[PDB]
C-alpha cells in the first residue's frame, strides 16, 4: 500500500 | 451555513429569536423553493423545501422556528469483506459463506450519434449496503480475489426523516419539537436549533441518525488498510466486515439497528444563545463547551475552530456585551437583520494590521528575484474598512491575498480550547517573504481581472438579473466572512459572479420571533424562487437581497390576503 | 374524491397553498414547484429514475451541482437503480404514516397537471418545455427523490465508487 | 486543419499557391508565434512555430512553402504482456523472462497549507515502452497477475523530427523538400502539402514515422483482449508482446526499425492540386485518388469523408470550374485569400431545403405531445444566405439544430467511394420526426441564450480585446464548415466566445507564392502574437482576422526596413 | 565569444531575427518568444519537467490545453518524468547536428535574458512576472519540449494512464 | 470482458 496513491475524496455534504 | 437560536436573556422579550442561514446551492434540485402549507385543522407551517421535497425542511410555524446546518458528525462507514475460496462474490462471516446479492441492470444509453443502446452492469449489496469500488482512494483497495469492500450509510435503514419534518411542521411547543427530535433521531446529516413561543431557552442538537461504534472496536476492528486510508476519512469507521463483533452496535435507547442511543447525542439548552457555523457541537455556546460524547460526532477541545465559526460566536457575544455598533444589547429581531448581513471579515479585522505593519515598510520589494511595488497595495488596504459590504473598497485584493497565505507557520500562538476564538493567532515575522509572496500573486490576479486595487466590492461580487448586475455583499468562510456569498468564477473570468454555480452561499434567510400579535418572519431566498428567466420571480429577490430589504412574509389569513401583491386562484381534478 | 387546492401568492411569488387535506396540500404544492421550476426539476426526475443517459447521452456530466456532485449520467443511472431500487422504495413507503402517502400521491398528481399545461402552450419554461425529459412523473419516483435527500452524508457522496464496483 | 497546394496548371501564374490553415489552440504552449530567421548564408525562413520550439514548422523561405495536417495513420501500438507469474513486475518474450525496468519517482507537491509533500510511485518500462494503465479503456484490462500492456509510440525513438524542419528551413528547392522528407522520415503525426518555386506540381504526403505491421501479423498477433477493444481503437495494433514474430516489421527501406519504408508511405504530385482536411491521404486529390497503402494509414474508400473535407474538395473543384461567384477559374494568391474565410456551411449548402421542405409545412408542430411554433425557425433559416459571415443571420440557430440530428438512416443516397464529394446525400422523409425533435431543441437553446434566432453570426461568434467585442466569421467542422473558428463555449453561456480555450480553430493561415520577383506570403495569426493583454501585440492581429485584413508579411530586408512599423534593436551576451 | 540577434519587428509585432550563426539566431528567437509570451512559457517548461506540482499543487489541472490535454498536475509530472527522463534527453541530444546543439543552447540563454528583464521591472507579464516559476531554463529544458512535442500522437494522449500503471 | 464497459480515449491530436 502507497499513500504517494490515495485521493482523498469530498466528505462535507454541500 | 450558520444559525443563532437567541433565548429570552438575549432577546430581553418573552420569546426567543432564530436566524437561520443555510448555504446552499443556487441551482439545481437541491435548491431551496419558499412556501406556506395551511392544512385545515392539521398544520400551518412556512419555510424551504428542496425542490421535489413536500413538507418544509426549516422554517417555522406559529410556535416553534428552526434551523439546520450541516453536522460534522460521519454518517457512513466501510466494511472490508474476506472473500469465500472461489467466489469472489460471496464474503465470509465468522468463517461462514455469505453470498452477496447481485442485481443485473441494464440502462439505456444515448450514444453520440443520437442513436440509443444497452448498457449492462451486475452490481452487488453485502448486509451492510452496496459494494464500493475503493480503487480510486487507493489502488490497492481493489476488489481482488481475496477481498472487497461494502459501504454503510446509516440513513439507507433510515426511512423516518420526511415523516420527522413532517411532525415539527405541526409541533406545538419547542418541547414537542424537542420530544419529537428524540423520539425520531432519525435527522440524517445536520445540526438543529429552535426557539418556540414563549420559551426562556433556544435549543441546539445533533440528535439524529448516526453510526454506533466504541472506542474498543475502533481499535480492534480497524483493518490495516482501514489504518492506511484513515486519514483520508477522519473518524470514518473502516472496519472487517468478516467479524460480528465489528457490525455497529445498537444501545438501549438506540431508535435504529447501528445507531447512537438518543442520550448519548449531543444537545443543549441556554437562555442566551446557541450556534452553530459548522464546526462540532463543542462550542454551540461558548461559554458553556460540550464535550464527552462520541468520537464520531468530531473533535471537542483539540481542533482549532474555523475562522467562520470564530467570527459567528464573536459576533453573538458583541452583540450580547452591546460593543458591536448596533443599538443597546439585545439579539432582537430588527437588530439581528441588520447584524447577520454586516459582511465583518474575520481575517482581516484580526491580521491585516500586523501583515500589514510585517510587509509594508519598505513597499518596495524583491519578490523571487523580482521587483514588486507593493505601495498601491498597502495604502488600499490600510484604508479598506475590513467589511465585504457593497462599497468598501479593496476588499477582493484581500480575498485573492488570504486565500492565498501559507497557513503551516503563519500563527505563533497556537490554538488554545480555553481561547477558542482569539486563537490561534500572532503572525509570524518568519512568514514575511510567504505573505510578500502571496501579495504579489494577489496584484497579479486582480490586475489580470481588470478591476482597481481599491474597486467597491459590488462591482466585483453580483448577479446579474434581466440584464443588470445587482451588486453584492459577504464573501466566502475561508476569510473569515459570516455573511457568505461565495462565487466559484475566478476574479479574472469576469469577477465574482454569482451567476453560474457558486459555491455554498446565502439562500434561504429567516429571522424569526414571537411577538404576542403571532409568528413573524423576515426572509430571503437570494437566487429568487423561479429558475425560468422569463418570471417575473426570477430575480425580484435578488434585487431585494442586494439591497438588504428583508421581506416580511405574510403567514396569517389577514397578513396573506391584505399583502401588496395578492392573487389567488384555484386549481382542481379528480383523485 | 377531487384534489382542490387555493394558491395564494403574495410578494415574490411565495405561494400560500391552502387545502382540506394532506393529499390537496401536496397537490397544491407540487403544482406550484412545478410552475417555477420545471426545468431543474424535470431534469432531476432523470437523475433519481436512472434515466438521464436515454436522453442526454451516458458520457455527459449532471446538468446541476447538488449532493450528488457532478458524476457522469451513466455512472449515476446505475447509482439510482442500484441504491434507490424498487425495494429501498417500497421499504420506504412501507414505513410512512397514510397522510405522507397521500401528500406524495397529490405531489406526483400536480406536478404532471402542470406538466400538461407547459406541455399545451404558454411562455413559462422555453428552455424545456417541449423537451421529451419533461414528463409526468409517479408518487413513486418522488419517493425515490424523498430518499436520495437522505443520502448525502454517505452513499451520495461515493455514487460513480458504487456505481463501478465489479468483482475482478 | 485544412491545406490546400495550388500547382502551376491551377494558378496560371509563373509558381504555385500554398495554403496553410492548421486549426489549432489559441491559448497553451503549443499556440504558434510568427517569425522570421535570417542566418547569414544558411537560412531565411519564415511562418510558425510552437513556443519554445526554435525552427519553424509551418512556413516557407525563398524558395519552397509548405503546411501540416494531422494525419489519421495511427503511430502508436499496445503490447499485451504475459507476466512470469508471482511476480508481476516481469513478463516472457519466446518463454524467456524479461524484468520490466523500474524507476522510483518522486515529484514535491504543494499543499493547501503551504508547505510540500514528496510524492513517490514506482513505474516501470518494457522494451516496447512504458507501462501503460488500461483499466480506463476497459476494467477487464487492468494489470493482474497473468497480464499487463505497455505502449509503443513510434515517435519515442525518432530523435529526427526537428532536423527535418531545420533543413526544410534551408531547402532551396521543392525537389529537395521531397528528397529531405523522404530521407528523414520522420514526420511524426501530421500530413505535409508543399509548393516550391519553379515546380509546376504541387507535393502531398503522408511520409513521415509510422508504426509496420502487415495484415497476417494483425490476424496471428491481435490478442482477444485486442479483438474485443479493437474498433473503441480502430487500426491500432494491439499485439501479443510474449511472441518475437509479432514484433513491428522493418523494410528494407524503412529508415527506423519498426516503421513503414520510405515506398510504402503515401504520396501524389499534381499539375493542379492537392489538399487535406485531415481524412486520410485517399483524397490528396479526387480527380486522383490514391489507394493500396498500408491499413495504419487511415481506409481509403471504405469510409464516407467528412463533412469538411467534402466542402475543402467542392471549394477547390468550384473554384477551377469558375462555378464558386469569384472571377475567373484560377487560384491565383488574391482568389484564395478570399475563398479560404468565404464560411459556406456544406450542411446548409446541400441539405437545408430538404429538411424544411420536410419539416416547415405546416410550421405549428407537436413534438414529444408538446406544442411548438417553428415558423419563425422555419423563416429565419429559409431567408439565411447558408454561410458563417458575419452579417449571416440565423446561423448560430442552423448550429444548434444540425450538431443535434441522429445520423442513423438520415441519407438516403449511401456514401458511394466513386462520389465521395456529393454522398451521402438526400435527406429521409422517414427522418421528419427526429428533424422536428432535434429543431424543438435548438430553438430553445437559441431562446435561453438571449440572442434572436436571426442574429447576425458576428455578434454570437466574437474575440474580447481591450474590452470590445470583435465580431467573428467562420464555424466548426461539424456542420461543414472550411472556415474553422470553433467556440468551445455553450451558445447559452453568452454565445460563442473565443476568449476562452476554443476548439481547434484558424490560428496561423498563410497563403504563398513564387512571382518573378521573390516569394511573397499573406497571414494571419488569429489570436495575435502575445499572451499578455497589455502588450499591443495581444488584439491588434485578432482586429485584422475580424476585419478580413490579410497582413503582407515583409520578407526581404528592403521590405523588413520599409515597413511602416518598423524597429530594430540588437540583444548580445557573452556564450 | 558572444550571442548577438538583430531583433526586427514590423506589422504586428512579427520578429525577423538576423544573425550570423545558428546559436545566435537561438538567442534571438528565444528572447522574442518570452518577450511577447513569458506566463505560458514560464508555465510551460514546469510542465516538461516535471515540475507543476511543486508551484501550483498536485490536484490541480493544467492551466493551458494543449496536445497533453489537461491531467491533473501530480500525474503530468509522474508522465514527462517518466517518459521525458535524463536519459531520454540524453538520446534525443546525442543524435543531433551541432548546429541545432547550439541553436538550442542561444534559446534557452535568449528565453534567461528576457527572464532577467522581467525580474528587474516593466509593465510587461504583470500577470507572472514576481512568480517562483518565473525562472531560468536548461537548453535540456528546452529538448524536454521539443521531444515532449513529438509525442503528440502516441504518448501524449496517455499521459495519466502511463502515470498510474502499477502492478498488483 | 463486457464490450459496454469499454470507454475510448480521444485519438485524434489537436481535436
Ligand atoms: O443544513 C445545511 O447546512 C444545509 C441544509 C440543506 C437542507 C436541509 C438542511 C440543511
Ligand atoms: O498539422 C496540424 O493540423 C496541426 C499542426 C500542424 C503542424 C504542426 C503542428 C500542429
Amino acid at each position: 500500500f502507497e499513500p504517494g496513491r490515495t485521493r482523498a475524496p469530498s466528505l462535507q455534504v454541500g | 451555513s450558520n444559525m443563532y437560536g437567541f433565548g429570552t436573556a438575549a432577546t430581553g422579550e418573552g420569546s426567543g429569536v432564530l436566524f437561520g442561514n443555510p448555504h446552499w446551492y443556487w441551482k439545481g434540485p437541491d435548491r431551496f423553493y419558499q412556501a406556506q402549507l395551511t392544512i385545515d385543522g392539521e398544520a400551518n407551517v412556512s419555510g424551504v423545501s428542496f425542490l421535489g421535497l413536500p413538507v418544509i425542511q426549516i422554517g417555522f410555524n406559529d410556535s416553534v422556528a428552526w434551523s439546520h446546518t450541516v453536522s460534522t458528525a460521519r454518517r457512513f462507514g466501510f466494511f472490508q469483506l474476506s472473500l469465500v475460496q472461489g467466489e469472489p462474490t460471496s464474503y465470509l462471516r465468522d468463517g461462514v459463506p455469505v453470498k452477496m446479492k447481485p442485481a443485473t441492470i441494464t440502462v439505456p444509453s444515448r450514444n453520440a450519434d443520437g442513436s440509443v443502446s444497452d448498457v449492462t452492469r451486475t452490481l452487488y449489496h453485502s448486509e451492510f449496503g452496496p459494494l464500493v469500488n475503493l480503487a480510486g482512494l487507493n489502488p490497492a483497495l481493489a476488489w481482488s480475489q481475496g477481498t472487497a469492500f461494502a459501504i454503510r450509510d446509516i440513513n439507507g435503514e433510515n426511512f423516518r426523516t420526511l415523516r420527522t419534518w413532517m411532525r415539527w411542521n405541526q409541533a406545538k411547543s419547542l418541547d414537542e419539537f424537542i420530544a419529537i427530535q428524540k423520539e425520531e433521531a432519525s435527522i440524517p446529516w445536520v445540526n438543529t436549533v429552535a426557539v418556540g413561543r414563549g420559551s426562556a431557552k433556544a435549543w441546539y442538537a445533533d440528535i439524529g441518525a448516526v453510526p454506533n461504534v466504541s472506542p474498543a472496536q475502533t481499535a480492534a476492528c480497524t483493518t490495516p488498510f482501514g489504518m492506511a486510508v484513515g486519514q483520508a476519512l477522519p473518524n470514518v469507521p473502516f472496519f472487517d466486515g468478516s467479524r460480528s463483533e465489528c457490525d455497529w452496535l445498537t444501545d438501549a435507547d438506540s431508535v435504529q439497528k447501528g445507531a447512537v442511543g438518543v442520550s448519548r447525542m449531543p444537545s443543549l439548552q441556554r437562555d442566551d444563545y446557541v450556534g452553530n457555523m459548522n464546526d462540532s457541537y463543542w462550542l454551540a455556546n461558548v461559554h458553556a463547551p460540550l464535550t464527552g460524547y462520541p468520537a464520531i460526532f468530531g473533535p471537542a477541545g483539540t481542533s482549532a475552530q474555523t475562522l467562520r465559526t470564530r467570527m459567528g460566536h464573536t459576533m453573538a457575544l458583541e452583540r450580547l456585551a452591546g460593543t458591536d455598533g448596533y443599538a443597546g444589547n439585545k439579539a432582537t429581531s430588527a437588530v439581528v437583520r441588520e447584524m447577520v448581513l454586516g459582511s465583518r471579515v474575520f481575517s482581516a479585522e484580526r491580521f491585516k494590521d500586523e501583515v500589514l505593519d510585517l510587509i509594508c515598510t519598505p513597499a518596495q520589494w524583491t519578490v523571487n528575484g523580482a521587483a514588486v511595488d507593493a505601495a498601491q497595495a498597502c495604502a488600499v488596504l490600510a484604508a479598506w474598512d475590513n467589511r465585504g459590504r457593497k462599497d468598501s473598497r479593496g476588499s477582493h485584493l484581500w480575498d485573492e491575498f488570504w486565500s492565498r497565505v501559507p497557513t503551516a507557520s503563519l500563527f505563533t500562538v497556537p490554538f488554545s480550547a480555553a481561547d477558542p476564538l482569539n486563537t490561534p493567532r500572532g503572525i509570524n515575522a518568519a512568514a514575511a517573504d510567504a505573505l510578500r509572496q502571496a501579495m504579489a500573486t494577489a496584484i497579479a490576479r486582480v490586475g489580470q481581472s481588470g478591476y482597481a486595487l481599491d474597486a467597491p466590492r459590488g462591482e466585483v461580487l453580483y448577479a446579474t438579473r434581466g440584464g443588470t448586475r445587482l451588486p453584492l455583499y459577504g464573501g466566502c468562510g475561508a476569510m473569515g466572512y459570516f455573511t457568505i456569498t461565495c462565487s466559484e468564477n475566478d476574479i479574472t473570468q469576469g469577477g465574482y459572479s454569482m451567476d453560474g454555480q457558486p459555491n455554498a452561499s446565502n439562500s434561504y434567510m429567516q429571522v424569526v420571533s414571537f411577538p404576542a400579535s403571532g409568528v413573524q418572519a423576515h426572509t430571503f431566498l437570494t437566487f429568487s424562487l423561479s429558475d425560468d428567466p422569463a418570471s417575473p420571480h426570477h430575480g425580484d429577490y435578488t434585487k431585494a437581497y442586494s439591497a438588504g430589504q428583508w421581506l416580511r412574509v405574510p403567514f396569517t389569513e389577514a397578513e396573506i390576503t391584505g399583502n401588496a401583491d395578492y392573487r389567488t386562484a384555484t386549481v382542481k381534478e379528480l383523485e | 374524491s377531487t384534489y382542490s387546492a387555493e394558491i395564494r401568492r403574495t410578494t415574490m411569488g411565495v405561494p400560500h397553498i391552502k387545502a382540506g387535506n394532506w393529499g390537496s396540500a401536496g397537490y397544491g404544492f407540487g403544482y406550484v414547484q412545478a410552475q417555477d421550476n420545471l426545468c431543474t426539476m424535470a431534469d432531476s426526475f432523470l437523475t433519481y429514475r436512472g434515466e438521464r443517459s436515454r436522453h442526454l447521452g451516458g458520457s455527459a456530466q449532471l446538468v446541476y451541482n447538488s449532493t450528488l456532485g457532478r458524476p457522469r449520467n451513466i455512472d449515476s443511472d446505475f447509482f439510482h437503480r442500484h441504491v434507490i431500487s424498487d425495494e429501498a422504495v417500497d421499504r420506504t413507503m412501507a414505513a410512512q404514516p397514510a397522510k405522507l402517502l397521500q401528500m406524495v400521491e397529490g405531489f406526483a398528481a400536480g406536478y404532471n397537471r402542470y406538466v400538461r399545461e407547459a406541455k399545451a402552450g404558454g411562455s413559462a419554461h422555453a428552455a424545456c418545455r417541449s423537451e421529451a425529459w419533461v414528463q409526468p412523473i409517479t408518487a413513486r419516483d418522488v419517493w425515490r427523490r424523498i430518499y436520495a435527500a437522505n443520502l448525502a452524508g454517505g452513499y451520495s457522496n461515493f455514487a460513480e465508487a458504487i456505481a463501478n464496483a465489479q468483482p475482478p
